[PDB]
């Protein structure tokens, strides 16, 4: 469920959201803290879901690292509300 | 976890994204940097929907 009292985009074209987005700004959590040059890459799955590939640079380990997840629309693909899991 | 696009321009170049609650929020661009103009409009949508924007970490990107 989205937070209470927020607007979700309701004219949503999934295909046009695909590819690579740079992360300009984030509220910090353990998953991301200290990571640099972050991007998320979205692609269409057979089951109608999205693949999510999160990528960032880890200065303390001196390596590029990625997190692999999938996203599912909670309602209709025209409304941009989704659930994400990482495995 | 919840994932929700709560703002998006007309050519899908700039997005505001939040989690299931007001502790999770991201500003994303197709470019590594955005303009002040674009920043202020994003902050202005965040504030209008009740997000504490003082929590933003401004992520290192090429050109920033
Ligand atoms: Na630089």
């Amino acid at each position: 469920t989205p937070p209470r009292g927020v607007t979700v985009v309701n004219n949503f074209d999934c295909k046009r959201y695909l590819g690579t987005w740079y992360e300009i700004a984030r509220f910090d959590h353990r998953a991301e803290r200290g990571l640099e040059k972050v991007t998320a890459t979205y692609s269409l799955r057979d089951d109608g879901g999205l693949n999510v590939i999160f990528k960032g640079y880890n200065p303390d380990r001196g390596m590029w690292q990625q997190y692999v997840g999938k996203a599912y629309f909670t309602g209709a693909p025209t409304r941009a509300a989704l659930k994400v899991a990482f495995f | 976890g919840g994932y929700n696009v709560i703002a998006l321009d007309r050519e899908y170049r700039h997005a505001l994204v939040c989690g299931p609650d007001r502790d999770y929020l991201w500003i994303n661009s197709r470019t590594p940097t955005i303009s002040d103009e674009v920043k202020q409009e994003m902050l202005a949508v965040a504030t209008r929907e009740g997000f504490d924007v003082s929590k933003f970490i401004w992520v290192q990107q090429p050109g920033s």
